[PDB]
DNA sequence: ATCAATATCCACCTGCAGATACTACCAAAAGTGTATTTGGAAACTGCTCCATCAAAAGGCATGTTCAGCTGATTCAGCTGAACATGCCTTTTGATGGAGCAGTTTCCAAATACACTTTTGGTAGTATCTGCAGGTGGATATTGAT
DNA sequence: ATCAATATCCACCTGCAGATACTACCAAAAGTGTATTTGGAAACTGCTCCATCAAAAGGCATGTTCAGCTGAATCAGCTGAACATGCCTTTTGATGGAGCAGTTTCCAAATACACTTTTGGTAGTATCTGCAGGTGGATATTGAT
């Protein structure tokens, strides 16, 4: 017996997430390819979090990540950022940002 | 004693790929967790109304890719695309 | 000292949320227009929230009522579930 | 006898709380609060523990937010001082 | 020559009740019918949630009532809610 | 043989909400009394609309609602204007309104 | 040779704009303007025309709205003119 | 058959007039003479979005022709819901 | 400038909260194989409505002129920032019991289905009417003086 | 104030496209009346984890002081509104066919059990370590002079 996700080339659970997409009532039916697709999706997107939170514990002396090094992640990814602009993730803080004319004469 | 689900590992494994000296706290596995259900109930939806849309009683690949399209920005979408379409191949070829 | 609990939201505490929004002086009604603010918030979200628990048939508004209401919101929140 | 100028502190102060995460309201006048106002949509009500925290960390995320832009309207207006119509036209234009 | 389903019908019934002698342009019905669709949609898809939310696979009254409370602002929904509960009310007593 | 309308008191076709709702794969089933109530939430709506409608549309000396009503309706009342507060209504302009600095004089 | 005084005519105008829902772009500029960007993104398209009216009606209501918010930026800046700089903060704090 | 004429720069069909009676509908009095340049952008990105999406939905059902619906669906994901083309 | 108060930095130290790792175990997925069902691409073509292309029709571009708005400059006062000196609230931990969540029962309400009736849509040919755009006539508002 | 140029009002008046009105027709919807399945309420119950409260912990309230910001007032330079003029593009209405949508065919792929296997979660234990929160000591920053 061998795994779909092993079969698509995938370390996320290509089973798990065809059962919740007809658990979801998204549609009278699923076809074989649609759970592939999206596990590939979602890995994919983990992954591109991961790198970028990983190297902001990097920038930071740590080896353990964080919400803040997921925050600076996707707050410094333009695109991440668009796509989460309407979530917040909790004890992720701020950028470090300042208006410049709130700076003191130099 | 039920069963609480969470895709933890699966995101575990992604990691130690991607950064095999890096680990998580709980707290940032949670809110990965979140993430990753949040854009599954986003992508899920945007097929399920194409679908609809369409007269389909069927969301299959295309609708997924349709769907992705819709809800990534461009660069994002592209390599989600490939990824998709790629891990869709694989598992064609192959029995 | 019989206090309201809308001002144990005190000014140090919302001198400081000012402080990470980047904020460098502040005009003292701030503090009273700001409680008015967060009082609006929490209505809305915590009369979804407890819709939720009332729904559910619990007396425990969970987590997940919580995080359900802040979605439907537009402010998506990470981190407690779902 | 040592005095820092006015707005000196308030620079240290934005860069101490834009580094950290920790939540900026103690956590127990914010526990009542919310059972104030929960109590008029139903009584005796209890909440978890972490549904308390999550409503702490979305009103925080939220003032914050609208601290920023409430800051830069302020700014627009060619000050450096937050008003309560800088807060007001910000959720004009939010859509609140 | 396939069928084009609309709610014009009922809202012109509705419009006699309130205003009997004012009509309605074609332009205007349209845009009702888009309002009637629209909240259709929004209250069945909140109600769909909400049973998800709570592992409940029969969509009842009971679910739409909430998803009006939910979504309706106050007098609305109070409103709505009344003519809900006494439109089931009276249908329930047709046994 | 009783339609459901009337068996329920409604102008609004309950055999119908039922329909749509199966058909929009909301869940897995679909109980009886939802359709109804749904279909009386409709029709008090709508009711709520044409009322405020054919105000305005009395208000400005025609008989015959037009978009510009509808608009006039929804956008004076606090209520649907928040329940239509991110929707246009095609055809329906805006609510006549001069930000007072802008007025002349004093 | 009458005057009317800078203002005038444009309280006018705000009047008669505002009582009516014409539309204010003419019609076959915002179609070709439509057909470039569409054919830019994808060849050999073609359009419905209430396709296009659909747009036109999308377009001008988004535009109308975002001067209202422009003009509220402008007042605030105890101005009567919009610059662009209002409409830029209207787009920041709308989340655009 | 016979080959459709070239389509440039048509963004300049968004007259100063018509813009400013946008802005007048819009209850404004006084308009600086940059605002003409800065709306052609703004409403530029406006419909790159709304059409990209719409002709995204027209292929995905194989079509040649973007219909009122692939606009209105479009408009709904942008938050921008129309009422009056199909709703 | 210099000089001193205070903040900020970097290196090193450590204790334990939070994370990794264990294993066992076991229910409920996830995989498999067989039997059955159906959704939707394909081929063909009816028929809408889109692109295209002349005959009618009112808005746009440009330059000229100056009213009045913006934005620069100045300045005084009042209002927030900073910080000392008290006041007292919040946080942390311990300990019963409320209620949530697990589980099992059984029936009222669900889906399934076939068959019969009703309805809402469309089409076709009908004649019906509100109001937009035109008219003219009395009044209102604007801006010069 | 007055006068007079021009917008504004409103009221009624004719043409017609958009609305209403009708009979004929039907497919598909909706209602009805069986046979069959089950989701979720009800009722009892074990165990978190929530409200409570007492012991330990430090932040917030106030008052005094004055730096420096906001807003007022003044002004000039110049941008933007108004309008006159000349030129042509947009609006609108009528045909030829590209493509979309309505049929029917049918098989590749979906669901539906039933059946065998496995894996992901939890619980009991033990095991480990990254790093927060002290440390000291050097140097930068700020502000007075
Ligand atoms: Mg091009």
């Amino acid at each position: 017996a061998k795994t779909r996700s092993s079969r698509a080339g995938l370390q996320f659970p290509v089973g798990r997430v065809h059962r919740l997409l007809r658990k979801g009532n998204y549609a009278e039916r699923v076809g074989a390819g649609a759970p592939v697709y999206l596990a590939a999706v979602l890995e994919y997107l983990t992954a591109e979090i991961l790198e970028l939170a990983g190297n902001a514990a990097r920038d930071n002396k740590k080896t353990r990540i964080i919400p803040r090094h997921l925050q600076l992640a996707v707050r410094n990814d333009e695109e991440l950022n668009k796509l989460l602009g309407r979530v917040t993730i909790a004890q992720g803080g701020v950028l470090p940002n300042i208006q410049s004319v709130l700076l003191p004469k130099k | 004693k039920t069963r609480k689900e969470s895709y933890a590992i699966y995101v575990y494994k992604v990691l130690k790929q991607v950064h095999p000296d890096t680990g998580i706290s709980s707290k940032a596995m949670s809110i990965m967790n979140s993430f990753v259900n949040d854009v599954f109930e986003r992508i899920a939806g945007e097929a399920s109304r194409l679908a609809h849309y369409n007269k389909r009683s069927t969301i299959t690949s295309r609708e997924i890719q349709t769907a992705v399209r819709l809800l990534l920005p461009g660069e994002l979408a592209k390599h989600a695309v490939s990824e998709g379409t790629k891990a869709v191949t694989k598992y064609t070829s192959a029995k | 000292v019989l206090r309201d609990n809308i001002q144990g939201i005190t000014k140090p505490a919302i001198r400081r949320l000012a402080r990470r929004g980047g904020v460098k002086r502040i005009s003292g009604l701030i503090y009273e227009e700001t409680r008015g603010v967060l009082k609006v918030f929490l209505e809305n979200v915590i009369r979804d929230a407890v819709t939720y628990t009332e729904h559910a048939k619990r007396k425990t508004v969970t987590a997940m009522d919580v995080v359900y209401a802040l979605k439907r919101q537009g402010r998506t929140l990470y981190g407690f579930g779902g | 006898p040592h005095r820092y100028r006015p707005g000196t502190v308030a620079l240290r102060e934005i860069r101490r709380y834009q580094k950290s995460t920790e939540l900026l309201i103690r956590k127990l006048p914010f526990q009542r609060l919310v059972r104030e106002i929960a109590q008029d949509f139903k009584t005796d009500l209890r909440f978890q523990s972490s549904a308390v925290m999550a409503l702490q960390e979305a009103s925080e995320a939220y003032l914050v937010a609208l601290f920023e832009d409430t800051n830069l309207c302020a700014i627009h207006a060619k000050r450096v001082t937050i008003m309560p119509k800088d807060i007001q036209l910000a959720r004009r234009i939010r859509g609140e």
